DNA sequence: TTTTTTTATGTACTCGTAGTGTCTGC
């Protein structure tokens, strides 16, 4: 199994088509781009007839197997496409994929599109049977730090000049939404075909259609970026995510921070992080937070968190969205008034 | 498993209650105010055995008629039970509605009908309201049985339409004798368990049978460690569990006994653990002890009442607020009118 | 517009109605495409049914006094009226305002129509 | 079989004629005047606390509306329609257990059939019981029908909690507030029915039942049936006293005098003794509330005291002679809050202990 | 009058002319001017509290737009269309109880038949009552029809809480908010109705009915019907006061005056008198709280008393001239706490009495003296 | 119907050329450059705020794509199909209200109509309005059609809520997001139509209409039509101000403005106006608490103001800058206590007024 | 580099299945 990124696919595709291609990632844009490149190269190499299927307990599997085992009157080369569910390949789906690999043939090219593969998913034997001769493509969304480099690289690929300001604006407005980022890049390239993009040109045709996760909010709170935390919170509210998800995601980390701040009086943070399986980036963020947070701030944060939880669960109130800004402004560097933490 | 474990203290009441049904003048709705695990379920089961029996005698079921056999097997077309669904501690309105709609048709075996709700305190407002009218004017030969921790906790409308029977707990000496017969342990711990169970022998016996006694010992040790130092956060390790309200109640009883010892009350709920209560009494002032007790009981009530609440956050915040109260110069809460 | 009239037998009308019903009756793309287009010309009757890509037209001979007009009447309702009449009874049809009147032996119906100007036709 | 299951008093003694109704004179007068004068409405909403008689009043109104004698203020009770509606087989009267048929599908299905004619009676009466349990969609489905129903249909809503109804529903109905029955009315009704059924009783027991029923005839009747079952066919004072929960001893006054003196030792000893006697804690707290109320009342105005019980009121005069009014007021407030939060306690005894410890903490030194 | 079977006060006196509406002037003028100028929008939403005239105004607009004569703001009472719409079952108006047609499967059927020409009249008036009850798919179906409807279709949308509508629906149509009626307008309408029905009435009873109506005329008129029932067909101060379950101030003013003067004996005597009358004890506390709140009103601004309390106005002002605002704060808070604690008192009379005792004992100017030491 | 004035301004003033759409340059220029330079996508998905021009711009795209004078941004409007698209119906422009045709049984027929060659124009144009309400199976069918679109068809989907669409549909559509129109653009447009409709107007009335438009030009046009109605064919400042005051719903923010300003008469007048509208009082207190919390968050950091409160951004910013935090905390405490005590009040109106009076007593004016 | 959500009841909506009315060349 050759594991690759969408940057390196072209050369591999020029090396020669592989029996199976597994497009796996959480990013729609990179998955679609890799799929388009694979299909274009296959069409160049004779693969003319394309078939698409969706994996589902409602999938007519017999039709898929017959198509994989039936020759066509025209364009004998065939491409099979599958769309993995959000849960990935289930055990029954794993057996179905094993049977499909058993019927894999030279004249048939197989493409798989779906979310990331969890360890158990590739543990299943069909994955290894494919990996004996296949290529896997990890289309994972670049993190916050890696976004400007990718945006600049794509801009240079698309033959348009981007400065630091426009790149920063695009990164701030389209994070986790690379599809909309490429839509905006096309929009700006077509709006002004001069190829030079600066702050005044890009500040017009860019909206804040970002896509975030609760982990982004928690990491923003940990790093102390109050403005970024508020941006993530507002974006998540506009998206419609359940506030209880945010409450739990913050609660786990906040309880860990409280315990580690309590324990820091006897043991340095280096051993404390290793005690409870804290990862390296998480180790750095947590160390920064524990150094920039006292006991009183953590206690007030927990008090506000439990007040918000009580408001949400027993009163069924709609003030949790506004109250979460209280935590956002309390954790970073700013103590809040007593009445807004208890009452 | 657990079944109709008849208890001696139900004997004077059961013989009475069946009499109210022997003359045929009994109320269709009998709400039993009995402490949990004290024996309300067994009494209701025996009463239903008498009621559904086609050929009964005296104060017990024949055990020979087909109704008795079907009742023993656990299946009967005229014996409906209303219990919380597996994994959920509530009684939905859908089950009550289905039962009420089934009551329209006649009894299959030609006898009477029994609808027994396991715990009326777990009724959802919609379910209790759907049961209101069915309770009021049931069809011919229909019998309702309800059990509750507290009758006043029920809906003010449902409880009105029901004859209320109170099962008096046995005197403390009789209960301690019964549990000494059942369990071979010290008298001090047994009396402490009986007082913890509000005098209900069944709840204390269940506490001893389960791992709750080990948990109480661990919590007492944690309190012993934490009282002089104020390291109340460690109590979380002993407090966070699926039975957190019981342990919060144990802590509340310990604070009760500390306040009593400061006031010098002759008898205490925690007689088996004098060292911990003495340490709590001397180390903590009564003014802050009252605030800690009130906050602990408030957290217990919040944890019990609102379903889906997170035990971790509530218990952690309670411990942190207690630690904050321990520090001098901090305002204390006052009960609200 | 107005003054259009039919006088047709059920036997000479039922079968062309079945032929022109086709796919009509279901929810259409446009509200008009549920109505058969009724036309009179040179003493013959034209039934038209359209699906934005189909057009089935049935011609019926007329030997009765009439008038060369046009209208659009709901397919299901008109077919049910023409089917429920007694066997051999003659249907007399006219128009007034936006109401198309159907008459048989001691029987009268009024149906809501649409102007022929809005009916789509294949170019 | 004349419905043997009716042996329960709450099912047998519901009134069948306007004259049989006890209390509720204002709503009865309004209904009688409306029926006699012809000022008939199409949406009556009888709202009040539980066990007051709004369902029975609504059924009597339906009987009066659908009687073959005419639109009479006093139903005959013997006509074919009256007998049928007593049997419950009357088609023209529809009783909706809205706490069970709360879905909107059933409400819409019912409202689509309002246009049809009644089978036998003049009016197609709709007895919607426990209206507040309907879904919001079910409420909003009723607006057009309640505004302008046909002349042959009438809605008789009956809720125990009018404030949960949408204002658009309260706006279309004649609201009849069923006043809670007084102690005297309950006592007289209980005496009348018990003497009708030839049941041994004592006037003091009836007074206790009326006072402890909390202004409801159904509660008093259920307590009477409980007393009958407990006392073997007689409503004896001792049995009902041990059942409802009474304080014949002066332990309440001793508890008050120990607490107001900040004597925690005596307070806890008295609590232990009372628990050893199986005291009912809520009745105990009620007695302390009454004692403190009388103490404050005599503190304001001399005499006008618990002259009923001279023995304790002498010591009460001493207490009113010593204790400042503010301490009495705060003690009463704390006892009341403890009674309020008594259900929200792991044990009733523990709740009373909480209340008394809070009372002690106000003046622990003095 | 005729009063054929007394077909309910609410239904009988529904407005039939644009001059008969009790004074929603801000919408009446707009509709009359739009009808006169020919600016007939194809969609507008009536909103406002209960029983104000939204449905009645919608019927009036359908009257004006369906009249045989030219489109006028003064529909005729002889017109065949006007008579039919008054009696209902009109050909053009389509009474659509949206609460009974929430499902989109019915809104789609409505939309399928929108293009058919009306049988009579000019505008096929779609009157949708309780619009906020429609399901989301129903609203989205209504969207494009409301944006570009047929030239002979007008939409008559009415609801109680317009905020529940999707915002684009609010955008596609005009908005008319019908303000709740003032007390004087309600009283004048009640006087008109009772005079036309020839029923004896008194000014105080009608003022009380208007006050208890809370700004909604349908409540006022149902309450007037219930008061007529309570009396022997006659509206009087005693009958309405008994029916509403309240006291006509005064008594409560004496209560609050004895409260502020620390005259506990008078407080107890007035409580005994109220018990003799047998009024609701919670009503006593509610009325005392209301009078204290009105005295606070007067304390803030002199022009805080309406004509309704004029009967005691000269008295009430004097209360605001002597009680410092902090004392009225303490009084109001104590009475509110007493009302909070009343349901848990040993007896309702006991709770009210203890509340009065606490109010007078905590009086700063005249506190209850400590007994001996 | 009668007389030309019946034409609704939301319908008659429908833009017909790209020079008529206003405030959407970032989409108009992109469409023009794409049409002129030959760059084209399989489908174009429009999105943004209500009443901004998504459907109008989609119709303009349909006009431009299907003019026989070449695929161009600016259609002539003289030839047959340009007029047929606007006046009457054009055969090759398929307009589908997806809200009316959510079920897959209609989208299946629609995609069975894509394999047929266009009649008049070169490009078969599909305009699907409110595409966010199609069913999931209909979305699957639409995705299947979009996977391999024939060269003679180009889709146009217009919607208000883009978040509901499948990500696989967004991936193949070049979404154009239209920003809410600025106040100045709305005012200039309203002045343009009013001057070209022979309707008198006054600049302050136009500014009020633009501010009340909330950014949607359709709202501005509807309020303009109502303002003309409220009066005699004249947009007077007094009539417009009265109409907006009648329709205004920001009682809470103006009320907290007056409360912090310590203007008791203004607070009472605002409470009167809120009572006239039947505003829920508990909801009013909840909104006021939310506003106070938000302004405190603004005081802590200016980033607390998101795009959700752009309408009232300036007022809240200025009331944050001018007011010390201590007054904010005291007012929040007073309002929270008042909301706690609101249910146990003689009525909600007097309870909320009493809470406001309590708040006004802190730091009053001379 | 793997990590996070409360319930109880009700109200629509859209789709396959499933069972049945009815009726047309079979
Ligand atoms: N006004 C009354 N007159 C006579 N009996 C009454 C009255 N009110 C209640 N009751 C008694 O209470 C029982 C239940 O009355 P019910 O009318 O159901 O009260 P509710 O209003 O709470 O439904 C009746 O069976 C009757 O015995
Ligand atoms: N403005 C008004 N003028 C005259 N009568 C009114 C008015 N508002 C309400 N009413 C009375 O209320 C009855 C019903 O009013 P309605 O318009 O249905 O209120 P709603 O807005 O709640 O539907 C009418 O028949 C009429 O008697
Ligand atoms: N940008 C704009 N320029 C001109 N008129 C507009 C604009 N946006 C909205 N309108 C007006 O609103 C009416 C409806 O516009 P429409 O584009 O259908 O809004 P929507 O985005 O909600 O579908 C149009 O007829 C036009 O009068
Ligand atoms: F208990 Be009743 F129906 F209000
Ligand atoms: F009662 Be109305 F139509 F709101
Ligand atoms: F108002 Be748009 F067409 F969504
Ligand atoms: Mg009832
Ligand atoms: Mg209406
Ligand atoms: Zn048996
Ligand atoms: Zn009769
Ligand atoms: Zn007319
Ligand atoms: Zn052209």
């Amino acid at each position: 199994m050759i594991r690759l990124y969408p940057e390196q696919l072209r050369a591999q595709l020029n090396e020669g088509l592989r029996a199976a291609y597994l497009l796996l990632g959480n990013d729609p844009l990179l998955l679609q781009e890799s799929q388009d490149a694979v299909r274009q190269v296959a069409a160049a190499q004779g693969f003319e007839e394309h078939h698409t299927f969706s994996i589902d307990p409602n999938t007519d599997w017999n039709a898929i197997f017959s198509l994989c085992q039936a020759m066509s009157l025209f364009a004998s080369r065939q491409t099979l496409l599958l769309l993995l569910p959000e849960n990935g390949p289930n055990a029954a789906i794993n057996e179905q994929l094993l049977t499909l690999t058993g019927l894999l043939h030279d004249d048939l090219l197989l493409i798989v599109r779906g979310n990331k593969l969890s360890k158990a998913q590739e543990n299943a034997a069909w994955f290894t049977a494919l990996a004996n001769r296949s290529v896997q493509v990890t289309c994972q969304t670049p993190e916050q730090a890696q976004l400007p480099r990718w945006v600049a690289a794509r801009a240079k690929q698309l033959n348009l000049e981007l400065d630091d300001a426009a790149n920063q604006v695009l990164c701030y407005c389209y994070e986790g939404n690379l599809l909309a980022l490429a839509q905006a890049l096309e929009r700006l390239s077509l709006l002004w075909p001069d190829g030079k993009l600066t702050l005044p040109r890009v500040e017009q045709a860019v909206n804040d259609a970002a896509h975030f996760t609760p982990f982004h909010w928690v990491d923003a709170l940990l790093m102390g970026k109050s403005k970024r935390a508020l941006h993530i919170l507002q974006q998540l509210r506009l998206e419609g995510s359940e506030p209880v998800i945010l409450l739990r995601t913050l609660q786990r980390e906040l309880l860990l921070l409280v315990n580690l701040k309590r324990q820091s009086a006897h043991t340095p943070l280096r051993a404390l992080f290793d005690k409870h399986r804290v990862w390296q980036n998480r180790r750095g963020m947590m160390g920064e937070a524990l150094n920039r947070l006292s006991q009183t701030q953590l206690r007030q944060a927990v008090q506000l968190l439990t007040r918000t939880e009580l408001t949400l669960k027993q009163d069924y109130g709609q003030s949790v969205w506004a109250e979460l800004e209280g935590l956002s402004l309390l954790l970073c560097h700013k103590p809040l008034a007593d009445v807004f933490i208890d009452g | 498993g657990p079944h109709m474990r008849w208890y001696p203290w139900l004997r004077p009441d059961f013989e009475k209650l069946v009499a109210s049904y022997q003359a045929g003048r009994g109320h269709h709705a009998l709400l039993i105010q009995a402490l949990p695990g004290m024996g309300d379920d067994a009494l209701i089961y025996a009463l239903s055995r008498y009621l559904l029996c086609q050929q009964p005698q005296g104060h017990k079921s024949c055990g020979h008629c087909r109704g008795c056999q079907l009742m023993q097997a656990g299946t009967h077309p005229d014996y409906y039970t209303l219990a919380p669904e597996k994994g959920k501690n509530t009684l939905g309105v859908d089950a009550v509605r289905e039962v009420t709609e089934k009551l329209n048709e006649h009894a299959r075996l030609g006898g009477a009908k029994v609808v027994w709700v396991t715990d009326a305190a777990l009724l959802t407002d919609a379910a209790a309201n759907a049961l209101l009218k069915t309770l009021e004017e049931p069809p011919a030969e229909t019998w309702f049985f309800l059990a509750t921790r507290e009758p006043e906790r029920l809906l003010a409308t449902l409880r009105s339409r029901c004859r209320l029977h109170y099962l008096a707990p046995p005197p403390e000496q009789y209960a301690v004798t019964w549990l000494s017969r059942e369990v071979t342990m010290s008298q001090d711990a047994l009396l402490a368990a009986l007082r913890l169970s509000a005098g209900s022998p069944g709840a204390a016996l269940a506490l001893f049978q389960g791992d709750n006694w080990q948990a109480r010992e661990t919590l007492c040790q944690a309190l012993a460690y934490s009282v002089p130092s104020g390291d109340w956060y460690s109590l979380l390790a002993a407090l966070n569990h699926e039975q957190a309200p019981a342990r919060l109640h144990w802590l509340a009883t310990l604070l009760m006994d500390a306040l009593k010892r400061h006031h010098g009350a002759a008898q205490v709920t925690n007689v088996d653990v004098p060292g911990l209560v003495a340490e709590l009494a001397n180390h903590l002032s009564p003014s802050r002890l009252q605030a800690i007790l009130g906050d602990v009981c408030h957290i217990r009530e919040q944890l019990m009442s609102v379903t889906g609440i997170n035990r971790e956050l509530l218990i952690t915040d309670l411990l942190l607020r207690i630690e904050h109260y321990l520090q001098p110069g901090v305002v204390l809460p006052v009960p609200h009118l | 517009g107005p003054h259009m009239k039919f006088t047709v037998e059920r036997e000479h009308l039922l079968k062309p109605l079945q032929q022109v019903s086709g796919p009509l009756g279901g929810r259409p793309t446009l509200p008009i495409l549920g109505n058969l287009l009724l036309q009179v010309a040179d003493g013959t009757l034209s039934l038209t049914g359209t699906d934005l890509e189909m057009e089935m037209v049935a011609r019926v001979a007329l030997v009765q006094p009439h008038e060369p007009g046009a209208t659009t009447v709901p397919a299901r309702k008109f077919f049910d009226i023409c089917r429920g009449l007694p066997e051999g009874a003659e249907i007399a049809v006219q128009l007034e305002g936006e109401r198309m009147l159907v008459r048989s032996g001691r029987s009268r119906f009024s149906l809501s129509t649409l102007p022929a100007a809005d009916f789509p036709n294949l170019d | 079989g004349p419905h043997m299951s009716y042996q329960v008093l709450a099912r047998k003694w519901r009134p069948q004629t306007f004259a049989d109704v006890v209390g509720q004179e204002h709503v009865l007068t309004a209904l009688a005047n409306g029926l006699s004068l012809g000022r008939i409405h199409h949406a009556y909403l009888f709202s009040g606390t539980r066990g007051v008689g709004k369902t029975s009043i609504a059924r009597l109104l339906a009987k009066g509306l659908n009687c073959e004698t005419g639109i009479t203020a006093t139903p005959c009770g013997v006509c074919d329609n009256c007998r049928e509606i007593e049997q419950g087989r009357f088609v023209d009267l529809i009783e909706i257990d809205a706490a069970s048929r709360t879905k909107v599908e059933d409400t819409r299905d019912l409202l689509d059939n309002v246009q049809y004619a009644p089978a036998r009676g003049r009016f197609k009466v709709y007895l919607i019981d426990e209206v507040h349990m309907l879904s919001r969609h079910s409420f909003n489905a009723l607006l057009k029908t309640l505004e302008e129903p046909p002349e042959h249909v009438k809605f008789l809503l009956a809720t125990t909690d009018p404030q949960k109804l949408p204002v658009t529903i309260l706006s279309r109905c004649l609201q009849f507030h069923l006043k809670a029955l007084d102690v005297e009315q309950i006592r007289h009704q209980l005496e009348h029915i018990l003497n009708e059924e030839h049941i041994a009783h004592e006037p003091r027991a009836l007074q206790l039942l009326a006072r402890a029923a909390e202004g409801s005839l159904r509660d008093a009747l259920s307590l009477t049936d409980q007393a009958i079952a407990s006392g073997d066919g007689q409503v004896s004072t001792q049995a009902v006293s041990a059942m409802l929960g009474t304080l014949d001893d002066d332990q309440a006054l001793s508890l008050v005098e120990a607490m107001v003196e900040a004597n925690g030792e005596r307070v806890m000893a008295l609590i232990n003794e009372a628990a050893a006697r199986g005291i009912e804690w809520e009745a105990l707290l009620v007695e302390m509330l009454g004692l403190l109320h009388r103490i404050a009342m005599v503190q304001l105005s001399p005499a006008a005291l618990g002259n009923d019980m001279a023995a304790i009121e002498l010591r009460m005069r001493e207490l009113a002679r010593t204790i400042p009014p503010t301490d009495i007021q705060l003690y009463y407030q704390t006892l009341l809050i403890g009674r309020k939060e008594l259900p929200y306690a792991p044990d009733r005894r523990m709740g009373v202990e909480m209340t008394l410890l809070r009372a002690l903490a106000f003046h622990p030194r003095m």
